[PDB]
């Protein structure tokens, strides 16, 4: 992938080599070949990503980047905070349809100085918009009665107007029914002139998902979840030769029902999380020397409905983030920088900043050092709930990192070490029944990546080591995996496209929920193999097959909850 | 000679205590309903908090599933908390009325006694 363009670093286009912080990019091509059926599977194999799930598709799931909390990765859709994170204050992609995914730009490291809250571990920008014209009818049949049918097209209206559309239906079993997902997506992008451009963009999805719920006699089983979300982006871009302008507005509305089929979705016993999210962003960048200086504003409004997120009445949180970003390559050096200040309607203002240095000692070998501060805002629940506390401060994170990147005889490698001191964590206290602002954590880890071709073979391997600990007790933050090995071997042969994705995820530490008091238990460290073939019959029909978890392993990521072993998928796509 | 003047001040004083007996009677009817609703709501809160302590072992772990029961139990507590706050404010407003009327009656009673003695002399 080396030396291609990303937008996530400072909201504007730049070659990924020039982004000093460790980065990964996933393509539709990259995704199609992996035959991924969930966003969690796309992320599951990128470095530093450690995911747990309560079973199959749609199931409650949480991501841990570089050993950090679930609430420490900012997930963006097209550049704006994932609207599903709003109520929880925690990203969860089990419910976000895979069909919208086209590019994943993923930069590991503090980024509050660019994006504001909850960008401590890293940033996952899931981009829904790509520049491959044409039309594709596609289908997929799998085990656990999995089915998927999918149409997508982008076409020119003139020379200046591009219209892109897709609908996707997908359903799977594996709880009694599992996860049903229906998605519609429309986007039109116009070109007023060579540099002036604008776009409207709407997409919604319906998600019916079944799950196992705690049973209590004389009380309904809220074991069914109906999720309706829609988003509407509208923009105006000036892309000139020296200055660049982004004017972006989005409005997301989401309704999250949990109810008992017998009682009904609108019955008083049902829990509804309604949440409306508005955003206005201005982003600017000006080429200055061998680099640029950027400065924008981003504003957001989050409204909730009485009841939503287990809080009595509905709240209004407004946040304004003014920010500034610099980037300058002088000689063999490279200095990147960002500052930010978020003024929240809840907890006043808070500042953030990172600075990175990039000296290239030998041609094709360089050393990156960097320091950054990143925050996380107290969430709806822990502010206004019964356990809540309205005077809570954001969770604080000081992050330091050193790395060596280089190109050696057809191999690109990275050895890097990071320090992460999260402080003022928000914790619940039993002996008082409130959320307080106390905890701390000392996170230390190493990241080792290398990708290389060996003849017809293409290897993309990476190693991660993390020891996330409580800074007070010196005891390890539980449910993290000690270290993972992610290795994929790609080699297409006789027009047969081959790829063997391997993953060794190390030992988690979870609590056992069978006996009381709940005793912590050791999770086994296991290997996971996946086989994927794709043959192109016509210059249109490409039939692809996949056997996921080849060796039928008995792994779990949430102790108790089982995840499928042997499972098969046949699929075809028709490009014209 | 004071056949009427004594009457007029006592005939007033007997209405003074009568209208005031009605006050204290209605005041005890408002007070009792406000204590019975406060005691009712105060317990439907107590249940909710006792349900929290029952589940707040799942509290730290948002994937546990019992955590959902602890989550919802908090709302039961909070919706009850607003109920024990209104009906307490209303009970306190009804408790002043009883203390004020119990005193106003007493002060109407003893004032009337004075005019009752201003009867055996003037007549």
């Amino acid at each position: 992938s080396p030396d291609t363009l990303v937008v996530t670093a400072n909201r504007f286009e730049q070659p990924r080599s020039t982004v000093l912080a460790p980065t990964t990019v996933v393509t539709r091509q990259d995704i199609d070949r992996w035959q991924s059926t969930s966003v969690n599977d796309v992320l599951r194999r990128l470095p530093g990503v450690d995911i747990t799930q309560n079973g199959g598709s749609g199931q409650l799931s949480s991501i841990f980047i570089r050993g950090t909390n679930a609430s420490h990765v900012l997930v963006l859709i097209d550049g704006v905070r994932l609207n599903l994170a709003g109520v929880s204050g925690s990203a969860d992609l089990s419910q976000f349809p895979i069909a919208l995914v086209q590019r994943v730009e993923y930069i590991r490291g503090p980024r509050s100085a660019v994006y504001g809250s909850d960008a401590i571990g890293g940033v996952v920008n899931i981009i829904t918009t790509r520049d491959e014209p044409g039309t594709e009818i596609s289908a997929g049949w799998g085990s656990n009665s999995y089915q998927n049918y999918d149409v997508s097209t982008q076409q020119q209206l003139g020379d200046k107007t591009r219209v892109t559309l897709l609908g996707d239906y997908a359903h799977t079993h594996g709880d009694n029914d599992g996860f049903l997902s229906k998605t519609l997506y429309g986007a039109l992008e116009h070109n007023f002139t060579d540099a002036w451009s604008g776009f409207v963009r709407g997409y919604g999805y319906d998600n019916r998902t079944n799950y196992d719920a705690y049973y209590s006699p004389g009380s309904p089983l809220l074991d069914t979840r109906k999720l309706y979300s829609q988003s509407w982006d509208a923009g105006l871009r000036y892309n000139g030769e020296l200055i660049k302008s982004q004017l972006i507005t989005s409005y997301s509305h989401s309704k999250d029902y949990n109810y008992d089929p017998h009682y009904g979705r609108y019955d008083s016993s049902a829990t509804l999380d309604e949440m409306k999210q508005y955003t206005v962003q201005w982003a600017n960048n000006v080429i200055v020397g061998h680099g640029s200086i950027g400065a924008g504003v981003d504003w957001q409004k989050q409204t909730t409905t009485p009841g939503t997120g287990y809080v009595e009445d509905g709240y209004d949180q407004r946040n304004t983030g003014i920010y500034l970003t610099g980037l300058q390559q002088v000689g063999d050096f490279t200095f990147e920088g960002a500052a930010r200040s978020d003024d929240n309607s809840q907890f006043g203002r808070h500042g953030t900043w990172q600075t990175s240095a990039g000296w290239e000692f030998i041609e094709g070998y360089r050393f990156i050092a960097s320091y950054g501060t990143s925050y996380k805002a107290p969430n709806l629940g822990q502010l206004y709930g019964f356990y809540g506390n309205p005077n809570l401060d954001p969770e604080k994170s000081k992050q330091w990192e050193g790395a060596f990147e280089g190109l050696t005889a057809g191999v690109n490698w990275r050895i890097s070490g990071y320090r992460n001191d999260v402080s003022d964590l928000i914790d619940y206290d039993d002996h008082t029944l409130k959320y307080y602002n106390e905890g701390k954590a000392r996170i230390k880890g190493v990241e080792a990546t290398a990708n290389f071709d060996t003849g017809p073979l293409t290897h993309t391997v990476s190693y991660d080591y993390v020891d996330a600990r409580n800074a007070i007790t010196d005891t390890p933050l539980l449910r993290r995996a000690k270290q993972q090995v992610k290795y994929q071997l790609d080699w297409q042969l006789y027009d047969f496209d081959w790829g063997i994705t391997y993953q060794y995820l190390g030992t988690r530490y979870d609590k056992d929920y069978s006996s009381y008091p709940y005793q912590t238990v050791k999770m086994g460290g296991v290997s996971l193999w996946d086989l994927a073939v794709a043959y192109p019959v016509t210059s249109h029909l490409t039939v692809r097959g996949k056997i996921a978890n080849l060796f039928d392993k008995d792994y779990e990521t949430v102790y108790g909850y089982q995840t499928a072993g042997r499972e098969y998928t046949l699929s075809g796509s028709y490009t014209f | 000679r004071n056949y009427e003047r004594a009457r007029a001040e006592l005939n007033q004083a007997n209405e003074d205590v009568a209208r005031n007996q009605e006050r204290q009677a209605k005041a005890v009817q408002v007070y009792n309903s406000r204590k019975s609703e406060l005691d009712a709501a105060n317990k439907t809160l107590a249940d909710a908090i006792a349900e929290i302590k029952q589940f707040n072992r799942f509290a730290h772990d948002p994937m546990a599933g019992g955590h959902r029961m602890w989550q919802m139990a908090g709302l039961k507590a909070q919706r009850a908390q607003t109920d024990v706050n209104n009906k307490q404010a209303a009970f306190d407003a009804a408790a002043k009325e009883k203390s004020d009327a119990d005193a106003a009656l007493s002060a109407a009673q003893e004032r009337r006694k004075q005019k009752e003695n201003k009867e055996k002399d003037a007549k």
